């Protein structure tokens, strides 16, 4: 998880951009804010995931 | 929200957070060794070596 | 309420999938979820309930 | 509801190549002429921060 965020925030964009690339595939992903939900703790405060 | 009570509920009452990649389908080891990486794949009819 | 009653039930809506992405490890069946499809005939909007 | 503070900011943030940059712009000298003025430059800029 942490490499692969690295490696597309700070090199994976330089290229893909750079001298007449198709397209790159990055074999992992960069980070995102992982939000995982708890169905009882949302049950339990009458909440949804809307 | 705010339950008649006076008594706080915020996402991290609800929900695990964690800074973790945007998908969590295609992962790489290099020799066994944990890597990612940058698979580059060429334009149509570029110039190759160049 | 006619408008409103077709957009609601004749719809594809795109739900998950049982043994997801990031998985508890020890997983062993992986299959897509399916909810509510796209309708095909005069008959199936016909029973579209107001 | 609104707290209202004095706070300092960027009027014109710039960035070179998808990542946050700042454009100077100078001369080379009246006596040396480009070729020494950059190479100065150069590492003038290597001896700064990480």
């Amino acid at each position: 998880e942490d490499i692969s965020d690295y490696v597309a925030a700070n090199m994976k964009d330089a290229i893909s951009r750079t001298s007449g690339v198709g397209d790159v595939q990055l074999f992992g992903s960069q980070y995102a804010m992982r939000i995982w939900m708890n169905p009882n703790e949302l049950n339990k405060f009458q909440l949804t995931p809307v | 929200k705010v339950n008649q009570d006076g008594s706080r509920v915020l996402l991290r009452d609800v929900a695990k957070i964690e800074l973790g990649g945007e998908n969590y389908d295609i992962i790489a080891e290099f020799n066994g060794q944990p890597a990612s990486g940058l698979g580059i794949k060429l334009a149509t009819g570029a110039n190759a070596l160049d | 309420d006619v408008i409103t009653a077709i957009k609601a039930q004749n719809a594809q809506v795109a739900a998950g999938q049982l043994g997801g992405t990031p998985p508890v490890k020890g997983q062993q069946l992986n299959a897509s979820i399916i909810a509510q499809t796209r309708l095909t005939s005069t008959e199936e909007f016909g029973k579209i309930l107001l | 509801f609104s707290s209202s503070r004095w706070e300092y900011g960027s009027p014109r943030l710039e960035r070179y190549n998808g990542l946050p940059s700042m454009e100077i712009l100078g001369q080379a000298a009246p006596g040396k002429s480009t070729g020494e003025a950059m190479e100065l430059m150069e590492q003038l800029a290597s001896k700064l921060p990480t």
